[PDB]
């Protein structure tokens, strides 16, 4: 499809479900166990 | 939601732990 013709509807950002689908629920996962995984942040929470 | 996953750790070491 990507060398075949497309057609595309662009987001709105009106619509909260539209975001919804674009936030990925495995990339969230692994960005904030990254996160977490980081040692500057642990300090940080500690100091929190 | 940072400390509940703390705690959660700190139950999984002692279950483990124990």
């Amino acid at each position: 499809f990507s060398d075949a013709r497309e057609k595309k509807k662009p987001k709105k950002d009106s619509s909260l479900s539209a975001v919804l689908n674009s936030i990925d629920v495995k990339y969230q996962m692994w960005k904030l166990g990254v996160v977490f995984t980081d040692n500057s942040f642990l300090y940080l929470a500690w100091y929190m | 939601t940072l400390l509940h996953f703390v705690a959660s750790v700190f139950r999984g070491f002692f279950r483990i732990i124990c």
